[PDB]
Order: structure tokens, then sequence, then C-alpha cells
């Protein structure tokens, strides 16, 4: 109702409807530590919030008071909890609350409490119909918002809404193939639907990734996905991969590719391959290429990796 | 350039004093701000510039003690501040019942942590109540919530639980088997650790996971050598100059600690490039007001000031104590804690 | 900024 910035705003201490309540002040003792200075308005709203909260008053005026407390500080988790208690006690229209939280989150998309509140509401309503679109909008202001992706995965999992996610992923990867969050989402969808054990799918994915890599060779995300879906099956178990990569090295080279190769060679050594002593040298040669010129910043790391391969296969 | 140590000491001093109304959103997390400042001063060996006794009383006034009837055990621990309006009581009298007064796992963590840093012996801490409250926060999947009334759950709180159990030197506060399960399940296909299963691996959650395991002394037992190598790879790939929290994301000073500390726990931080990291951290140093920011030419805050310093500490910056990479306190304080635990065992 | 809570 009465907005905090309205010319006709009135402190709660001056409101008739609140005459019967004694505001409860906050006290940090004799020597306050990390004390935050509050304006007259701010302290006023919260002094009354403490009062209402302290008496567990499930009133309509308390409900309206939380709106103000939240406008002053949406990070106050207690305020949100109490507001939820009230939503139930007063049997408020949850569809209305959805509009409220939708607006709040847009203004504060990195607040933990607001995302938690929305998730509770969606659980209550058992209605995920608005979620995917809402999240897509938030993801438009920040395609990597961890809260947004976390909420999106919860919704999809909880209400089994997998049908269109892989397509959504394909779209976002086109918008920015470097978005690590989207690559994670892709693995999320696939591993929760078809899985990767279906050789048809694995091939489709490995092929898809190589395509993205060819478009932007220097992208850790793409390389991590590629290695991710194959590392457990055994990188050395894919002879054509090793060669297809060696063929890229000329043009589409990057430290990610070299590292992949090193990892392939290491898998081979791990599986008593043919030419143990020769392979190990192919690896070491690359480790040094990484250290000396490809990924210099990790020079010591790569040398350390090399020395590890040395003392492990000789 | 160079490390303006004295400037940073004044910065933390100011934080312990007063904060601008623009920090109102940290009201319920004031205890963690106190931690950043106190542990920060500790790291700069300047705790002398504060009155340890006053602050210790303030901290104890934040402990949610069990009531006469002990019917609120599941809600004990520490509050982030006095925002509920409960009358100042430095853990002297028993608990005064209140419908919504409960502890917050991150506050119980930073609270105990602060007490130790200030030299207190935790005698006024109702260890059993805190542990009871902790247990109540754990979920079926092994992760934790921050408060008994309910909240989101993820790796952040698993780390808090671990730190609490470690400091109280009693792991009855959690079902370690389930927690470890949660930590394992959070490992991504790219080998980093995410906030939870299926989520994008992240430097913050990777630290929380690895540090938690180290605190339980089960790193080696939970992850195979092959697994640890993959995790190490993921972590060390985070260095661009400074460190970022996720692949293809811009570097942020605080990650010099989150990721750097993980690398230290994995014993390979030594293989990172110190100069570029140090240079980046310093580039975010506010030479005027002190402290550090997440990015250069950005405003500083307690969190980045503290983590930037701990980041520098990881590389043994001249003038900065060695930080315990898993407990997030100075080694000096971690040592004092070892003594405390020994003294109890008598 | 970084809200970690
Ligand atoms: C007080 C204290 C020392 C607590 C330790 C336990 C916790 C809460 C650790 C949190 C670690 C952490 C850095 C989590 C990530 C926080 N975010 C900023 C999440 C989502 O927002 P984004 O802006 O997408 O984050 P970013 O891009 O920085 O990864
Ligand atoms: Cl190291
Ligand atoms: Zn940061």
């Amino acid at each position: 109702f009465l907005s905090l910035d309205s010319p006709t705003y009135v402190l709660y201490r001056d409101r008739a409807e609140w005459a019967d309540i004694d505001p409860v002040p906050q006290n940090d003792g004799p020597s306050p530590v990390v004390q935050i200075i509050y304006s007259e308005k701010f302290r006023d709203v919260y002094d009354y919030f403490r009062a209402v909260l302290q008496r567990d008053e499930r009133s309509e005026r308390a409900f309206k008071l939380t709106r103000d407390a939240i406008e002053l500080n949406a990070a106050n988790y207690t305020v949100w909890h109490f507001r939820r208690v009230l939503l139930r006690s007063l049997q408020k229209d949850l569809q209305e609350e959805m509009n409220y939280i939708i607006a709040i989150i847009e203004e504060q998309p990195k607040n933990y409490q607001v995302w938690h509140h929305r998730r509770v509401l969606v659980e209550w309503l058992k209605d995920p119909s608005q979620e995917l679109e809402f999240i897509a909008d938030i993801l438009n202001q920040d395609a990597k918002n961890y809260h947004a992706w976390q909420h999106r995965q919860w919704v999809i999992q909880e209400f089994r809404l997998w049908d269109n996610e892989l397509q959504y992923v394909d779209q976002l990867l086109k918008e920015d193939v470097r978005n690590n969050s989207v690559w994670n989402q892709r693995h999320f969808v696939i591993s929760n639907t078809t899985g990767y054990s279906d050789r048809a799918v694995l091939e489709r994915e490995v092929q898809y990734t190589l395509e993205m890599i060819k478009l932007v060779p220097h992208n850790e995300s793409a390389w991590n996905y590629l290695k991710g879906i194959l590392q457990d099956r055994g990188l050395s178990r894919y002879p054509n991969l090793l060669n297809q990569l060696l063929d890229l090295q000329p043009s589409h080279s990057s430290p990610y590719l070299i590292a992949f190769l090193v990892d392939i060679y290491e898998d081979m050594l791990e599986n008593q391959c043919d030419n143990k002593e020769d392979i190990l040298n192919k690896a070491l040669e690359l480790c040094e290429i990484l250290a000396k010129e490809k990924d210099t910043i990790r020079k010591e790391y790569w040398r350390y990796i090399g020395r590890s391969l040395q003392s492990k296969h000789s | 350039l160079d490390f303006l140590r004295d400037r940073h000491v004044r910065f933390f001093q100011r934080c312990l004093q007063v904060l601008p109304e623009r920090y109102s959103s940290l009201e319920t997390s004031r205890l963690t701000i106190a931690f950043f400042a106190l542990s920060g001063l500790d790291m700069l060996d300047s705790l002398d510039v504060v009155n340890k006794d006053d602050i210790i009383e303030w901290i104890y006034s934040l402990q949610v003690l069990p009531t006469e009837d002990r019917s609120n055990l599941d809600r004990c621990g520490f509050r982030g501040s006095s925002y509920l309006g409960i009358p100042f009581n430095p853990s002297k009298n028993p608990g005064t019942a209140h419908p919504y007064d409960s502890g917050h796992i991150a506050m119980t963590y930073t609270g105990l942590s602060c007490l130790i840093i200030l030299g207190d012996d935790l005698s006024r801490v109702d260890k059993e109540a805190c542990l009871a409250g902790l247990r109540a926060l754990q979920l079926e999947d092994g992760s934790f919530c921050a408060v008994p009334e309910g909240s989101e759950n993820d790796m952040r709180f698993v780390y808090c639980a671990s730190c609490i159990c470690y400091m109280l030197n009693n792991w009855s506060g959690m079902d370690m088997k389930k927690a470890i399960s949660y930590i394992r399940r959070s490992m991504s296909y790219d080998n980093g650790l995410a906030q939870g299963a299926g989520l994008e691996s992240h430097g913050g959650s990777t630290f929380c996971g690895i540090a938690s395991l180290c605190l339980m002394g089960k790193l080696e037992e939970v992850f195979s050598e092959k697994e640890l190598n993959r995790i190490k790879r993921w972590c060390i790939m985070r260095q661009q100059n400074g460190y970022h929290g996720r692949p293809n994301k811009p570097v942020d000073t605080c990650y010099s600690f989150w990721v750097g500390a993980t690398l230290k726990l994995l014993k390979i931080f030594q293989y990172t490039n110190f100069e570029k990291n140090r240079n980046y951290i310093l580039s975010t140093q506010d030479r005027l007001v002190g402290g550090f920011a997440k990015w250069p030419d950005s405003h500083p805050d307690a969190l980045h000031a503290y983590f930037g310093i701990c980041g520098l500490s990881l590389m043994e910056e001249s003038g900065i104590c060695k930080v315990h990479p898993a407990l997030n306190v100075s080694t000096r304080t971690s040592e004092r804690l070892r003594d405390l635990h020994q003294s109890w065992k008598t | 900024f970084c809200a970690i809570l």
C-alpha cells in the first residue's frame, strides 16, 4: 500500500493502526561491533518488525509490514520466513506472491533468500508453468547467474521438464559457445535422459563438441565437456579420436588440445599399451611444449606433470 | 606495486567500528564481517589494535543458548547479529525463549572462529547445544541448511558444519558418511566440485568440498589418486593471472584464496605462477582507503580485503601470517586451537 | 561485490 518513498509515507510510530504495539529496538550492548548506521525510516520499520516478530502476530498488518522490511533489506532471511508463515496463516493468494517475488528477483537476481522463497512457493503450488520462461529472462541479464541455473535444474528435475531443455541449450551455446554454465546444462539434460552409454548419443555429442571446438578452438568449456564424456570410458579406447585431434593440432591448436593429447597418452600408459617407452616420450614432449610455450603460466605444473609420468612409467 | 599493510590494518579497524547504511544487507551476517576484520587483523598480526574482551562479550551475546526447559536445542548456535531485538546477554543468563530466534550455521562457524582468534577458550560455548543444532541442519542427502526454519542447502554449509565440528573437536555434529557422499556426488564431469550434484563445478564449492574433507582428514580416503589428479587439473586451470571461479569467467581477487587454498591443500599451489597472482591481487588494492576489491579500480569491501590478504598469505607475503588453508584462520590461531583441544583432553 | 550468504 503506502510506499517507502511516497510523499505521504508515515513512520509506523506515527500510525494509528500501530498504536497498540511497542516497537522493539535492537541493542548491540556497551561496545557495538561492525554496527550499521540506520536512517529514521529504516530503524522505524524494523523496530516494529521486531515487535510483531517477537509476538508471533499473524496479522494482516504484519504481512504488509514485511513488504517494507523486504524493501529495506531483502537479504534478511528471517523476514522472508515470517512472511511465509503469514502467507499460510492468512491463506494469501500464492499466485499473487509469485508476481511479487518475480519482481523482487529481477531487481536482486543474486540474492539467496529471494530464490529460496520462489522455490518454496513453486513447491507449494506444485506449479512450474512459469519457471523456465522466468529463468530464461533472468539468464538474459546474466547468462551465468549461478542462482538462476540452480533454480532451473531444480525445476526441471522436480517436475521432469526435460523435453525442451536440450534445445534451449543448443540455442544458448550459439549465443555464446564460451558459457561454461550452458555446457554444464547440456551434460545435465543428457545424463538425466538418454545417458551417454548409447553409442549413438555419445557419437552425436563428441561430434557436436568437435564442431564447436572447430568454431572456437580456444574454449576450455568445450574441451572439458569432450574429455568429461569420455574420460571414464577410457580416452585411449578411442583410436580415431587421437588422430582426429593430431590433425587439428596444425591449425586449431590450443593448450586445451595439447593437454587432451597428454591425457590420452597417459591413459595409454595406464593401460600397458604398445610402445610404452615411446608413448611416454610423446607425452613428455607435449608437457614441455605446454610449459615452455603453450600454457606458460602453468609452466611449473606441467613440468611437475611430466616428472610424474617419468617416475610412473620407466 | 607494494603491499600497503598499515592501510589495510586501518581498513579492518574501521570495519569493526561502523559501517555505512549501504551495508544494511549484511545486517544478519555481521558476525561474518567481524570475522573478516578480526581474522584479517590476525593475519596482519595487528589484533592488538582492538579490545579483545569487548568483542568477545559481543560475540557471546550472539549465542543462542538452550532455554530452561531445553526445548530449543535444535535451534542453538550463533546469530549473525542482534537484529531480533533480544536483550544483550553475553552468554551469562539462560536462554530467553523467542518464536524465531535460532542460530545460523555460517554464524556459528564464524562466531566460534572469532572467539578462537580473540584468544577465548570457548568455555562459555554450550558445545553440546551447538552440536545438537548442527545435527538438526543436515539433510538426507548429507548436505546442510543454514537455519532450522529452513533455507537452501549446498556445499557452503557442508563446509561450515565441517569447520564447526573441527573447532569443537567433536564430529557428532554431523553424519560424516552422508556428508562425504554429498561431496563426492557434487563432482562434475569436468572434475571440479559444484554446489550440488549436477550443478556447474565452481571454485567456491570446490574449496568447501576439499577443505571439508581435509578437515575430516579423509581427502585421500574419499578420492582416488586419479580423481585427485583430475581435481588438481581443474583447480590449477583456474589461474589466468589472478583466479576466476569458473571456466571462462573473469578473475576475482577472492578466488586467489578459494582456489589457491584448494591448490595448497592438494599440495600443488607451489606449481602456480606467484608473480601474476600477486600482481593481480595488488592491482585490486585500494591505496587510498585500504582493503581490496574483486576487480581493479573497483570499491573494496571486508570480504575481498580479507581474502585478498589470505591469497597473498598463501604465497608467504612479507608481513602476512601463514593462513591455515582448510580452517581459514591463521596457522598461529590453528595452533592455539590444537593446544585448546589438548587441554580439554584431561 | 560477492554475496556469499
Ligand atoms: C563467511 C565464510 C568464510 C563462509 C564460508 C562458507 C561459504 C558461505 C562459502 C561461499 C563460497 C562462494 C565463493 C560461493 C559462490 C557465491 N556466489 C557469488 C554465487 C552466485 O553468484 P555469481 O555472481 O554467479 O558468482 P561468481 O561469478 O562469483 O561465481
Ligand atoms: Cl603447495
Ligand atoms: Zn569475489
